[PDB]
């Protein structure tokens, strides 16, 4: 009955959980958890998220 | 002489291995982009492409876990450091002369040395910190011109690199340093019509079973072979 | 893996009254090849931008 637009992200478990943290630390990203490999996201914020996560990883001091 | 194609081919990681790569620390950690299915398929393609050709091939593995996980299944023989005399001239003398055994699979102990057989494709299976200059040496020893003068390219190097892994890190050098070696370069993505073959772990089980072999390995199944 | 993160651009179907109109629109969509998510338990989907037009038109059209 209802449509709403944003961009959905498919991603791993372990993915999901940073992007939660981000949306945790900066807000306004996360606009729904779909399920354990899905989210609704902010479309303005979806290259935001995917620089983030790649610094995350990219730039562990621990790697 | 031999005219080399060199090809790097990026594989994706299975999601279910990616998974892994990144909760696990310790250099165990190189099992799983090593083992990657994807990267198994693609080495699986390349020997049927090239064996259809009847070329010679060689598929180097530096680490003995992989070099027995994929030569057992793919039914090739194997080299490695406890490997006998005999049997090693046994694999070599068959490698050389008999037209039904024409792909073999060798460790570091074949650079150097032991006389590393000529053939005309060469597949490393990993790339790894760091010696460039090793790897050029290798292809170098190994590559021979397939007897196609015509041809372009008569004899091949791929290494096969996952993905979304250290691997990659490994890749903007080994480009650069092999072109700067005057070799002709490029990098794969999609090797065209791998769907048209009958190749392994076409199923998400098989995969697990594979995962679950290497989850069970140790920080000691993920080092070189070391040999003096 | 970072490497297996994809994202879609589109509409996420949601409050649906009963599980006969949600299935429909959700086979319909498939059908079309236009469904890329979707939670049965839930009873919501999510449909590329390219494909939410004709998904809405026969919605309408029923």
């Amino acid at each position: 009955a209802r449509a709403r637009k944003g961009a959905l992200v498919q991603c791993d478990p372990s993915i999901k959980a940073l992007i939660l943290q981000i949306d945790a630390k900066m807000s306004d990203i996360v606009l729904e958890e779909l399920d354990d490999t899905h989210l609704l996201v902010n479309p303005s914020k979806v290259e935001f998220v995917k620089h983030e996560l790649n610094r995350l990883l990219s730039k562990n001091i621990y790697n | 002489i031999a005219n080399v194609q060199c090809a790097e081919v990026w594989c994706p990681m299975t999601a279910e291995f990616y998974q892994e790569y990144l909760r696990e620390t310790a250099r165990k950690r190189m099992l799983l982009y090593i083992m990657n299915p994807t990267k198994f398929q693609a080495c699986q393609f390349l020997i049927q492409y090239h064996e259809r050709r009847g070329d010679k091939i060689i598929v180097f593995s530096d680490n003995v876990y992989a070099l027995q996980e994929y030569a057992l299944k793919m039914g090739k023989p194997f080299i490695y450091g406890s490997t006998p005399q005999q049997e090693r001239m046994n694999i070599l003398q068959n490698f050389q002369y008999n037209d039904q055994i024409n792909t073999i699979f060798l460790s570091k102990v074949g650079d150097t040395s032991i006389d590393l057989p000529e053939a005309t494709c060469l597949i490393q299976i990993s790339s790894h910190y760091g010696s460039r200059r090793q790897e050029a040496q290798r292809l170098g020893r190994i590559l021979r011109a397939k007897r196609r003068n015509d041809e372009g390219f008569n004899a091949f190097f791929y290494s096969l690199v996952s993905k979304d892994t250290q691997e990659m890190y490994y890749s903007t050098k080994r480009q650069a340093f092999l072109v700067d070696q005057g070799y002709a370069f490029k990098v794969i993505t999609h090797l065209h019509g791998m769907e048209n073959p009958n190749l392994a772990y076409a199923s998400p089980r098989e995969r697990r079973e594979l995962l679950q072999e290497v989850l069970a390995g140790i920080e000691v199944d993920a080092d070189n072979s070391v040999g003096r | 893996e970072l490497d297996r993160v994809i994202t879609y651009e589109g509409s996420l179907y949601s409050d649906f009254e009963t599980s006969q109109e949600y299935n429909l629109l959700s086979k319909y969509a498939q059908d079309i090849g236009v469904l890329l998510w979707k939670d049965d338990k839930k009873k919501k989907f999510f449909i590329s931008k390219e494909g939410n037009s004709q998904v809405l038109d026969f919605a309408k059209r029923k």
